[PDB]
């Protein structure tokens, strides 16, 4: 009966406890005790871009670390060169609820998604001066948070469903449908080499799969509401997560536990964006504060802020070679740090 | 040197030391006090300017104090100049300096008025930020001109554009430039006050007395409803008070400013005292 | 891992007493809003009783308003609720609720088909 | 229900029958990496300005 | 300067020509959202407004003395929402609609009104309220079946409010109900409120005409209450 399986379900839980309490000999905070500050970080605009009517809700870069891309909620989505902040390619949406956007490795296509639960991806190489829309895909059964391209041809997608999808585009299927959520999804991010991804979600969870069996491996657990941004460490052994309880944490896929976590006692609003930069030891993370902060990774310290935000800000990101910093916000402006 | 002069034809000698010193000491005050005014609207201008309204309100009001400051410096020259000797020279660049910028003033006291009709009466209606700074300074800065130097030029030849004692306008019997003062500054203040009439008729819809006193106590001075008492001193000589509550109510103008229109806002108070700690 | 634990259930007379009592864990328990909610054998979720932070805000549905008791005890990580003449229309499961974050006072989804911060329940039979 | 804690039962099987490693096996890599590469992170260590397109 | 950057230089311009048409457009349309329960009426008034013209989100167009307003109703969606009402934050009202001739259920309708008027990115939006289904209610307090006071104790010690018209000519029964359930609202909105946003209270049924010029008529008085407090006022 139901008896015998939730006491079965709770034997393994506590086995899993025994089991996750005999792996921790020391603590981060002990072994990092003697590595050097890394100093004061000042860091000041060098470029603002304007020309957005609304709140500003995602953005992206590219490979080539000159192109921009971002999306509003008034129906834009706006293509940037920041070197000299001119205009590439402007962009009309048919709904104007948008959540997420992504380049392509290949510079070549865009994607949105949003309130309305389907994938626009927008073909750049036309003959013709005018980009068209290429494919539609359909099928979730909730709005999606967020996208990101592995091939011309494969793509993952998250809804608030509590449903993960992967999308072949020329057919236009579903090949793999990752269940297993008891809440809504929020942030995902791929692999270095593409072959794993992590997911976090409205409860206080966090998984890892495999795109090819279908299948998750390993659940961390930790906070206490929800979760709201998530990314890799760049050797693929580690994550960075932050919740709407104002904390941050880390976590590594092989210990299977928390080894650090970040906040403090005046900060009482919870974190929208986290982002690593080239060599681990900065950590940037966004409020609604309305700040940016900058947190050492290995000794779990501010050292550093980020002000000139009038409201709520929502996206963050650095790029490929690790130059600078961008940075969006409901006062409907981006701002580029150096 | 009475401040009624700028509307009296006649100053009755009797109160003459009574109110003398009250313009050297109210002016002095004013001076100071926009000073002041100017510094606090040079350290908070890249956390004010949010949307259209307030950015178009914040020009008219740093207008206004500049425009107020200037004619109060000329004046203070212009009143200290003896013309027992040289009967020409700066007696006539005083005078035409000060009659241009007070009346720069008021026309921009006009705009403020406009503007909150414009949002009240139309509600739904937009138009674009530089079409109204543009009509904003050609409506400013532009009859002014016209009409200072249509008076100088129509006045001057004839000599009869400068009083026989003091260094402002005249008129006796003859060439009445002074006109060309109270009738485009009165008349303006009898529009302000429809607004604010208006303003009340919003405000009582149903604590409510407090609410309409802290409304009508901000824009009694930056709309200058004040200056209506000279419409007095043009038609009587002394009977209670006309050439007295003028200066007292009128001289302090910057004072009042500095203590209603800037103090007691919520925002910048907090921002100043946000800065200061 | 936010963990809520009913007791105090069983079977009562019509106008008999009986007292109950959630025990949590996992979470700093003073900063959180706290609910009851019941489950009636045919119907969907309802709403009970309500308290604060700190002790000195109070609310309760219609029907419970002379009979039932709320309190909380931040010490022992505890919340309360007494009940003294009972009805038969009483007879359900009862949940202790959570609220989805820290430092505020409005409460989402705490009726919802499926919600993660919500005890197992406990049966109250009255006859 | 059964078929919610049977998947559950199953799931846990399969989380607690996996290889761990201890926590100072997991400092000391991501400590080292950081070293390995800590001369070409420009946020940490900034550049001169004839080579930052940024600013010149 | 080469070709190249010429060239880059003219296609900004000329996108910087389209946005700024893109702008007036924007800004000379109003939004608006649109709440309910599965047993409110909710398409009903719908359907009547536009004749003044699968799916996550649908839209409904209409036009009052040459002013557009734009309205927003969701579904297939879940029933939790509390992350995707985050993007309602910028819209002119909100529209609040109750049936009120099932006493079984306004609870829950007064519990769901209390989390939207205290969150947090929504203390400065209004809401305009319709009381929905009078004309059940008629009957269902003459028959004489069911006894408000039941569900609602503190009825048994209420009196009319003085300032109430009962213009249509109707049994004082039927207003005192209509009137305690507006009160039951209003001590709500009036309580935790800080003068910052309002509420609008009406009585409609099922064969109304007029609740297109109801809402340009509080929008009115939203938008002269915000320029106003602008200027330091209010």
């Amino acid at each position: 009966e139901l008896d015998q399986l939730r006491q079965e379900a709770e034997q393994l839980k506590n086995q899993i406890r025994d089991a996750r309490k005999a792996c921790a000999d020391a603590t981060l905070s002990q072994i990092t005790n003697n590595i050097d500050p890394v100093g004061r970080i000042q860091m000041r605009t060098r470029r603002t871009l304007r020309g957005h009517l609304a709140k500003i809700y995602a953005m992206h870069w590219g490979t080539d670390s000159r192109l921009l891309v971002s999306a509003s909620q008034d129906g834009k989505l706006i293509i940037w060169d920041s070197y000299t902040t001119n205009k590439v390619h402007a962009i009309p949406l048919r709904s104007s609820w948008v959540m997420t956007c992504a380049y392509a490795p290949s510079g070549n296509y865009v994607a949105c998604g949003g309130l309305d639960n389907i994938c626009s991806i927008y073909n750049l190489k036309t003959r013709e001066g005018n980009v068209r829309v290429s494919r539609e895909l359909a099928g979730h059964t909730g709005y999606l948070s967020c996208c990101r391209f592995l091939d011309d041809n494969q793509i993952v997608t998250s809804s608030g469903d509590t449903t993960c999808a992967l999308w072949d585009i020329e057919t236009g299927q579903q090949t793999t449908t990752f269940t297993g959520h008891t809440g809504d999804v929020m942030s995902l991010s791929l692999a270095p080499d593409t072959r794993l991804f992590v997911s976090g979600a409205c409860d206080a969870s966090a998984k890892l799969w495999d795109v090819r069996e279908g299948m998750c491996r390993q659940t961390f657990t930790g906070h206490e509401s929800d979760i709201n941004a998530i990314c890799f460490f760049p050797n693929g052994n580690a994550f960075a997560t932050g919740s709407d309880d104002a904390t941050c944490r880390l976590f590594d896929l092989r210990a299977d536990q928390e080894l650090m976590t970040y906040s403090h006692d005046n900060i009482i609003c919870g974190i929208t964006s986290v982002s690593f930069s080239k060599s681990g030891r900065l950590l940037l993370a966004g409020y609604d504060d309305f700040n940016c902060n900058v947190w050492d990774a290995l000794k779990a310290d501010r050292a550093g802020v980020l002000a000139g935000h009038d409201n709520r800000v929502s996206c963050l990101g650095v790029t490929d070679d690790g130059m600078a910093v961008a940075t969006g916000s409901w006062d409907s402006f981006l701002k580029i740090w150096n | 040197t009475s401040f009624s002069i700028l509307m009296s034809p006649f100053v009755p000698s009797t109160i003459f030391p009574v109110v003398k010193w009250i313009t050297y000491v109210g002016l002095g005050i004013s001076i100071g006090s926009l000073i002041l005014c100017l510094i606090i609207e040079a350290l908070f201008w890249k956390q004010i300017k949010k949307s259209q309204t307030s950015h178009t309100r914040r020009i008219c009001m740093v207008n206004i104090a500049l425009s107020l400051l200037i004619a109060d410096v000329w004046f203070i020259v212009g009143a200290t100049v003896d013309t027992t000797v040289n009967p020409s020279g700066v007696c006539t660049a005083a005078v035409f300096f000060t009659h241009f910028f007070y009346l720069s003033l008021f026309f921009w006291m006009l705009m403020l008025g406009i503007l909150l009709a414009y949002r009240i009466i139309l509600v739904f209606h937009h138009m674009a930020q530089h079409l109204m700074m543009a009509v904003g300074f050609c409506l400013g800065y532009g009859c002014p001109l016209i009409i200072s130097v249509i008076t100088i030029a129509v006045t001057q030849p004839s000599n009869t554009y400068k009083r026989k004692d003091v260094c402002w306008l005249n008129w006796s019997n003859g060439s009445k430039p002074l006109l060309a003062f109270v009738v485009p500054a009165l008349a303006i203040v009898a529009v302000n006050f429809v607004v604010v009439l208006l303003v009340l008729t919003k405000l009582w819809r149903p604590a409510t007395i407090i609410r309409v006193g802290k409304s009508l106590l901000i824009l009694t001075p930056l709309l200058g409803l004040t200056w209506g008492f000279g419409i007095g001193t043009i038609v009587d000589s002394q009977n209670l008070a006309w050439h007295v509550i003028f200066a007292l109510l009128n001289a302090f103008q910057g004072f009042f400013i500095l203590c209603f229109g800037i103090l007691l806002d919520s925002k910048l108070r907090q921002l100043l005292f946000n800065k200061l700690s | 891992q936010v963990q809520l634990q009913e007791s105090g259930g069983g079977l009562v007379q019509p106008g008999g007493s009986l007292r109950l009592s959630c025990a949590a864990s996992g979470f700093t328990f003073s900063n959180y809003k706290m609910n009851w909610v019941r489950q009636a054998p045919g119907k969907g979720l309802e709403w009970v009783s309500d308290i604060s932070q700190s002790g000195a805000s109070i609310s309760y549905t219609g029907s419970v308003k002379g009979r039932f008791t709320i309190s909380r005890d931040n010490a022992k990580n505890t919340l309360y609720l007494q009940m003294n003449s009972l009805k038969p229309e009483d007879t359900a499961v009862y949940y202790c609720a959570r609220c989805p974050a820290p430092f505020t006072r409005d409460c989402f989804d705490v009726t919802s088909t499926t919600y993660a911060y919500r005890g197992q329940g406990t049966q109250v039979t009255v006859s | 229900s059964i078929a919610q804690a049977r998947k559950l039962v199953e799931q846990l099987k399969m989380e607690a029958n996996i290889d761990r490693i201890k926590v100072s096996k997991a400092a000391a890599d991501l400590m080292a990496y950081c070293e390995a590469h800590a001369k070409e992170d420009p946020l940490l260590t900034p550049v001169p300005a004839s080579e930052n397109p940024f600013r010149e | 300067l080469s070709a190249e950057d010429k060239a880059a230089v003219e296609r900004s311009k000329m996108i910087e020509k389209q946005l700024q048409k893109d702008k007036q457009v924007y800004r000379a349309t109003h939004r608006l959202l649109l709440l309910g329960a599965d047993n409110s009426g909710k398409s009903t008034i719908v359907k009547q407004m536009r004749i003044y013209h699968t799916s996550g989100i649908f839209e409904t167009k209409f036009q009052v003395d040459k002013v557009n307003f734009h309205m927003f109703d969701v579904g297939a969606q879940r029933d939790e929402r509390r992350k995707w009402i985050q993007c309602f934050n910028d819209v002119t009202a909100i529209i609040f609609v109750v049936d009120s001739s099932d006493y079984n259920r306004l609870q829950e309708a007064l519990n769901d009104f209390k989390s939207i008027w205290n969150n947090r990115w929504l203390r400065t939006i209004s809401v305009i309220l319709f009381l929905n289904k009078q004309d059940l209610l008629a009957e269902k307090v003459l028959a004489g079946k069911s006894k408000i006071e039941d569900y609602f104790p503190e009825f048994a010690r209420y009196t009319t409010p003085e300032d109430a018209t009962p213009e249509p000519g109707e049994d004082p029964r039927v207003t005192r109900a209509k009137y305690f359930i507006r009160d039951e609202f209003l001590r709500i909105s009036t309580a935790s409120g800080d003068g910052r946003h309002y509420c609008y209270p009406h009585f409609t049924c099922s064969v109304d005409t007029e609740n297109a010029r109801r809402i340009f008529n509080d929008c009115r008085d939203i938008i002269q209450r915000m320029h106003l407090r602008q200027y330091e006022l209010l």
